[PDB]
């Protein structure tokens, strides 16, 4: 069970890293739910300007 | 009184005999099993360190 908690800790770290950073620990761009959420803000920002 | 004391010494052999068998069982069974218990605990400490 301790070994399994290692993976969860790593994944929860990525969720924290989603803030204040656009890249994960390995360097790839975030694309999950938080990545989709940011794209919605970009469209909304353009919508308000338009 | 000496005869009564002789019976007490004679009967005391039973306690010594069962003690030897009890100690023999502990060495043959309990001690090796405890070693396996300690080894698993040692591995858990490293995982918690990780």
């Amino acid at each position: 069970l301790t070994t399994e908690q290692i993976n969860m800790t790593k994944e929860q770290k990525e969720a924290q890293r989603a803030q204040t950073s656009d890249t994960r620990t390995d360097g790839t761009r975030v694309a999950g739910s938080v990545g989709k959420q940011k794209e919605l803000y970009d469209q909304q920002i353009t919508s308000y300007k338009r | 009184a000496t005869k009564a004391e002789y019976a007490l010494t004679k009967l005391k052999l039973s306690n010594e005999s069962v003690t030897y068998c009890t100690a023999q069982y502990n060495l043959s069974s309990m001690l090796p099993q405890q070693l396996l218990m300690l080894k698993n605990q040692t591995t858990q400490v490293a995982e918690q360190t990780k």
